């Protein structure tokens, strides 16, 4: 066989154009531990040697016994092995759907946000053309009478202490 | 592996039993009517080389 062990993989490439390096770390941890699955996959084939009976029996008076080992190596056939691994990744799967959509959700509603005041900046009046209270309806911070003062309104007059 | 190491040993074993077995009867197989045989044929050999000059 040596189909889904020797001459198959996972393609890396897209792999490592979204992982942001020490937040996805882990990545090189999990490019390594599943080459060293590839690794044992590099040995352990299906058949590993076929057994020449004709030499056991040009070398041995009684051939019989070759033909009963023959028969009984024919006889015995192993199966793959059992999984019980494969209701847990679905599971994991699964979950990551639904993180996924939750995520895409908060993505496409960040992007709804940073488009509207994109265009909210785009629209706005020019800072030439623009008298004080204009600049002041844009930019709602203002200076209020219940708000503290300075007669050099700044970003750091008051408190700070 | 196990049962050609196996039939090669007793093989080995029974060929030198055999062997020695044979030395020993050989040692055991002279009688002098065939020893006086033998020594006759040895000159019949010896004068028939005698003939070959």
């Amino acid at each position: 066989a040596s189909k889904r062990i020797a001459r198959s993989s996972i393609d890396w490439a897209k792999m490592a154009e979204s992982v942001p390096e020490s937040q996805k770390a882990m990545y090189n941890q999990f490019k390594a531990k599943s080459d060293g699955y590839i690794r044992k996959a590099l040995s352990y084939p299906e058949q590993p040697s076929p057994i020449n009976w004709e030499h056991y029996r040009k070398s041995l008076t009684n051939p019989a016994m070759v033909d009963a080992f023959k028969k009984q190596y024919e006889a015995l056939k192993v199966p793959y092995p059992e999984d019980k691994v494969s209701s847990q990744i679905d599971a994991q799967e699964a979950e990551a759907k639904k993180e996924i959509t939750k995520f895409i959700q908060e993505s496409r509603g960040r992007i709804e946000n940073y488009k509207a005041e994109l265009g909210k900046l785009g629209q706005m009046i020019p800072f030439e053309h623009m008298t004080l209270e204009d600049f002041f309806e844009a930019f709602p911070e203002k200076v209020l009478n219940p708000d503290p003062p300075s007669p050099n309104v700044k970003k750091k007059p008051f408190k700070n202490n | 592996d196990y049962h050609l190491e196996t039939e090669r040993a007793q093989r080995q074993i029974k060929q030198k039993n055999m062997v020695d077995w044979i030395v020993r009867n050989v040692m055991k197989s002279i009688t002098p009517e065939q020893e006086r045989l033998m020594l006759s044929k040895c000159i019949s050999d010896l004068k028939a080389m005698s003939i070959k000059a």
